[PDB]
């Protein structure tokens, strides 16, 4: 299924995922496309933080959903 | 007029417009995060989603 991933900066990354995908699995896809390590990636949905050790079925993520990927920079 | 931004009824009004536009159901906590940063919305949300 298709999804939309808008970063905190306002970037809109288009990716593909399955209803049986995991948070970590998505992070890898994003990492491949962009390059940002999964450890620096954070998945927020409607303000709710999607924990890495969770599935898309936990927060009931549907298709054509808009996920917000926050980039926690360790630098300054 | 001249309202208080500290008041949870206002929630900065404009800053909350960006916070809600980035997908965030939180309101009060966001007002604090905005104060802690001083306008740095990105830095606020980063730490805000983690704790406070």
């Amino acid at each position: 299924m298709q999804i939309f991933v808008k970063t905190l900066t306002g970037k809109t990354i288009t990716l593909e995922v399955e209803p049986s995908d995991t948070i970590e699995n998505v992070k890898a896809k994003i990492q491949d496309k962009e390059g940002i390590p999964p450890d620096q990636q954070r998945l927020i949905f409607a303000g709710k933080q999607l924990e890495d050790g969770r599935t898309l079925s936990d927060y009931n993520i549907q298709k054509e959903s808009t996920l917000h990927l926050v980039l926690r920079l360790r630098g300054g | 007029g001249s309202p208080e931004f500290q008041n949870p009824e206002v929630r900065f009004q404009q800053q909350l417009e960006q916070l809600s536009a980035m997908g965030f159901l939180n309101r009060e906590a966001n007002l604090q995060a905005l104060i802690a940063t001083g306008g740095d919305i990105n830095a606020a949300i980063e730490r805000l989603l983690g704790s406070s």
